[PDB]
DNA sequence: GACTATGCACGTAAAACAG
DNA sequence: CTGTTTTACGTGCAT
DNA sequence: AGTCATTCATGACCTTGGT
DNA sequence: ACCAAGGTCATGAAT
């Protein structure tokens, strides 16, 4: 199911978001030295549940490792959130290393474009200030990791806009990222909810 | 380059917040509808659908496409939903065929399904027309759109869980805290307690849970009856006939405990789930954020929120007439100086030079003069010489109406019971 | 009761008869377009979606494609759709998507939940003149708007994409020109025009296409370089068929090795024509409103005549605007003399309608005359008309003696369809190949 | 997958098109004393080819007989059509008494339909929107789409097949050449041979 | 949001046919 | 193990 | 055109838990 | 086989 590889030099394996978003990937490979995930909640139910995970399976599969640069695409949809963090949860509860390292980490998507001419052809990553510095043209907004060739001006280049992960985390962090995802027992929840 | 990197005490703080603001995109204490449901009865209301059945792909399609970014089956199956005159009190959209089974009954795509706003489902869109309600942009930015019908009928408490009731009980009630603000003891008489399209008890129960925002109980429409040959025969006709139809047969099966003592039939009633349910725990947002509220709350927040929305369809209105009684006046006081204006408007030049122009004759204005400019050269029939003299106090009354109801705290509220008293008839839930 | 019965010698003759007359929804020898397309464009264009504007989403134009002209289910309209973003399946693609349109391999492309696209440029000749009473126009199926029966189409799609293959804008118009000036004309020199059909991704049979283009079938060939790599050895690899079982046609070779920078060149040329690495033109469509079999002369043949009508519409309808635009000028000029009267006629005269009919005097004007001046609105009471107009008379006349003149000339009406043709040749101008 | 059933007294087994219809059945069932079709060729491929296919033998499953009321609704679409052509040829080169008795036929959907009184109800219904059609401005018409759409649904399942059609009827020899000429497919020349009265 | 089967033709590039 | 008829595989627009 | 898996609470209803 | 902590299942609206 993943997209072909390579040789193991820069390791690279990047997971999007959805079929179409994978397979945006896949045939724009402009950058493959890929995998969809249509992922639950690694700490909300059993260990033998989690292994029977087809998506936690799968992403166990690919690259051996075990309980014992790998890029994460999302969106922009606040329901592409969700998928960030259950991702970097499944990569922490279990593969602590992996971004202990921090070889695996997560990716910025791109906001606003802008383009004008009818036909004569003639982009930015916050459309909050960023956004800014781009009437008479015509501006754009981005629906997701839909959309976007195009797709590798976040592929190409190596990760124009990359993020690394886990940056001195440290423990008592641990505390935290086991009140808000994982949804310890409602109480705490609806609690760290009093900075929103 | 690589970019910067960020704690994953940092990453996942952030993200997640981002998805929780997200889950305040919850029934509204106010309109009673949740986000992908104002956008679908809207789209259907923009489209205007009285009239004929609309399809669907083209309803939903344009519901999802230019007020709801999410994929499609999200934005149509809920809409399926308000079809369900079984799940809801008054479905706000009616379909046909196949709308959906008391059980499993998979409905069909968008392919084969035609639906259409429906009647009752009005009334909570009835004044968007002028600047009721508070409205924003689109997130394509292509139209705009309202954040929160203005909603006559109480849909949240007639519809983080809300129990179904009837439009008149909470009409009836609603009119109650109006002139009496200030027990829910006495409200409950109004609303003895929530209706179901398909008898509870725990009369004690929903009595605390109008005020604490608790569990109440739910039995079956099933009597008794003698079978012919000397036997028994007791049988049945928010829950599901899918999972009853078969937990009946279920209990045949091991024989362990219809129209096959009747003390049998009490124990089987509360343990096949053929009479469990249910609960009552009334919670959603106000103020922009989310709450709990309760019996006296909801009536609270929408009475005053409605109270902003009858305002408004003054504040509009109102300016609507004066804006009109002011190109009349002027238009009347013309036809005395027709005979001048008319040959004034001939020798000025431009167009624009002509307006201008218009300072003499009289003191008009713009808006004053541009009509004058446009009065296009059929009613240069003075047929408005007594008539428009008509209208000065016609559209003078409504004047004085409008704002009437804008200084009077009182008057207001009786329009407001004129109006909810009106839907309690033309829509008159039945009771149950 | 029961109803009647009926033969199944009965039953099974007359269903089946239904469904091929529904074997007739296929390209028209003109449009070259299967109506689910010609729904489709036409979809498009209604909405206003031209090059021009702003890339619209699906569901919304599908859905309305699939809902105001295509009784059948969504995934056959769109499907289709996505089709003509394919610009490796077509020449001009007539609907330009972004953002998973299809690989070359095995790509299945995005639902209508993520994809968003709209009409092409080239697109719009085919549709540039549904504007005016141009092409034949029919029914809803729910009766509810109106619809082409297909579109009038400059761009000859017919055979510049039951099989047509794909050629080219210019040989096409070249050739096209060429009929028109010189009717009767051998399909020998015809081919000078087009030696053969341009796929967007060389052909061998050039004795078969030159049959073929009067046959209305047969049989051409196809074919997909060399280098040398580093350390000293072969390097031979490659870049309307599928790249998808091309790629593993090549591997499978090599996993029995019973025959690519990987030693003879006479291996390649076995291998070629094995794997299906480099391995027909049945033209057939639908003529006066009926199925036959074209050639290359057939197809140019209906397309010209029937192109032909299509200009003269062009000149029917305009003209026929122009008339009633010189009618009501010359009527307006004709007011200013009487400005005062009138202006003074229209006040005394009662209700609207009175007022219209009471300009039986003062002028011989006509109702249609008449209106304009009733409704000649305040403003307009600056005599500006006064010169203008004037010249009016001469200038709506001349674009009607202009369209009169393409109505009876015969010769003249083709190098009206000659520019235009020759116009789209450059504007899009494709490529050779 | 059908829609239940209770005694084999008067048989009756309807067809109808798509999981929507079957769906529309079978939940309206305002007559059921139901199966989903999503049908090959019969005279197309091998006899064990024809027993491969999920469609065939569920029809073969449900009510046993084997190649040793049971009526079929389709819809109006041309291509609803086809879907009769099929299910008639696979009723014929196999189950040959289930038709030639007749107890199993086909259906009649309806047509176009008129409606008017905006909250006032009143509709009416047709079977022939082309001379039938004329009996029927100040309303409304409309138009049937298929077996989609249509509680009404049983305007023709409720009463005993209103409209109904009973197949085979006389047969006869002779027709086995024709049904082969058309439906099975033949070998293209013969198809395109009877399409000269069409 | 990608799985899964079929008609409809027309190619021809792969199984099975015999001793 | 040869050459033969038979069989399956694919492709757009529909269910 | 229905198939298939999960988040995200919150319950009442069915699994093992031990000996 | 007792009664108890645990495990499941269903539900809209999103992926
Ligand atoms: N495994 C199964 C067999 C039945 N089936 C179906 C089915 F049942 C319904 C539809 C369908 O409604 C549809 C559309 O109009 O929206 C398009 N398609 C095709 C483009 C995919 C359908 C298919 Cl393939 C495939
Ligand atoms: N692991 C699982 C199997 C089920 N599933 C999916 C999936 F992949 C995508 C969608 C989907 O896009 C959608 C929509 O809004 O258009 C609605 N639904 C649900 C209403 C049916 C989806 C489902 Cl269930 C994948």
């Amino acid at each position: 199911t993943p997209a072909q590889s390579k040789n193991p030099a820069k390791n690279e394996l990047y997971l999007v978001e959805g079929d179409s978003a994978g397979g945006s990937a896949k045939q724009g490979r402009d950058r493959k030295f890929i995998l969809p995930l249509r992922v639950i909640n690694t700490a909300k139910a059993k260990m033998a549940d989690i292994l029977k995970n087809e998506e936690i399976n799968t992403m166990i599969y690919t690259i051996g490792a075990g309980v014992g640069k790998i890029i994460i695409m999302t969106d922009a949809d606040t329901d592409g959130a969700h998928i960030q963090t259950l991702l970097l949860t499944f990569f922490y509860r279990y593969m602590r290393p992996l971004v202990e390292a921090g070889h695996v980490y997560i990716a910025l998507p791109p906001l606003y474009k802008m383009s004008k001419g009818k036909g004569k052809k003639e982009a930015y990553a916050w459309t909050d200030g960023e956004l800014e510095e781009l009437k008479g043209a015509t501006l754009q907004r981005y629906k997701g990791l839909g959309e976007m060739d195009q797709l590798w001006e976040t592929t190409m280049n190596p990760e124009t806009r990359t993020l690394i992960r886990v940056t001195i985390e440290d423990l008592a962090r641990a505390e935290r990222r086991v009140n808000v995802l994982m949804g310890d027992k409602v109480e705490p929840r609806r609690k760290w909810i009093e900075d929103n | 380059q690589n970019m910067s990197l960020e704690d994953i005490m940092g990453e996942r703080f952030g993200r997640y917040s981002k998805y929780i603001i997200q889950d305040r995109a919850l029934p509204d204490i106010r309109d009673g509808l949740k986000p992908v449901q104002r956008r679908i009865l809207y789209s259907m209301n923009k489209d205007s659908n009285d009239k004929s059945y609309r399809k669907s792909a083209k309803s939903v399609g344009n519901i999802m496409g230019n007020f709801h970014p999410h994929g499609d089956s999200s934005i149509y199956d809920a809409m399926v939903r308000m079809s369900q005159n079984w799940k809801n009190r008054e479905i706000l959209v009616e379909m046909h065929g196949n709308n959906g089974s008391m059980d499993g009954d998979p409905p069909a795509a968008m392919r084969y399904t035609e639906a259409r706003l429906s009647e009752i489902a009005g009334y909570l869109l009835q004044d968007i027309e002028k600047k009721t309600v508070p409205f924003a942009w689109n997130f394509d930015d292509t139209e705009k759109e309202p954040t929160v019908l203005p909603a006559a009928f109480p849909n949240l408490l007639v519809n983080t869980d809300i129990p179904p009731h009837n439009l008149a009980e909470v009409i009836d009630a609603a009119v109650y805290m109006i002139d009496h603000p200030t027990k829910i003891d006495k409200l409950m008489e109004f609303l003895p307690g929530p209706d179901f399209p398909t008898i509870i008890q725990g009369r004690d129960e929903i009595k605390k849970a109008y005020e604490t925002g608790g569990r109440v109980v739910v039995r079956s429409k099933t009597e008794i009856e003698k079978l012919k040959g000397g036997k028994e025969q007791i049988v049945i006709t928010e829950i599901n006939k899918a999972n009853l139809v078969k937990k009946i047969d279920d209990v045949r099966v091991n024989n362990k405990v219809i129209e096959l003592t009747e003390l049998v039939l009490n124990y089987l009633f509360k343990y096949t789930d053929l009479q469990i349910n249910y609960n009552f725990n009334m919670v959603a947002i106000d103020n922009f954020t989310p709450r709990q509220v309760g019996i006296v709350p909801i009536l609270s927040s929408y009475i005053a929120h409605r109270r902003e929305v009858i305002l408004a369809r003054s504040r509009f209105d109102k300016e609507k007439a004066e804006k009109r009684l002011h190109i009349v006046e002027g238009l009347i006081r013309v036809i005395s100086i027709l005979d001048e204006v008319i040959a004034l408007i001939r020798a000025s030049e431009n167009k624009a030079d002509a307006k201008e122009n218009l300072k003499v004759s009289y003191d008009f204005t713009e808006e004053q003069a541009e009509a004058i400019v446009t009065l296009q050269l059929y009613r240069l029939t003075n047929t408005d010489v007594v008539v428009l003299q008509e209208e000065e106090a016609e559209l003078r009354e409504k004047i004085a109406m409008l704002a009437a109801i804008i200084g009077d705290e009182r008057t207001m509220y009786n329009l407001m019971k004129k109006e909810l008293r009106e839907v309690k008839k033309k829509f008159a839930t039945p009771r149950l």
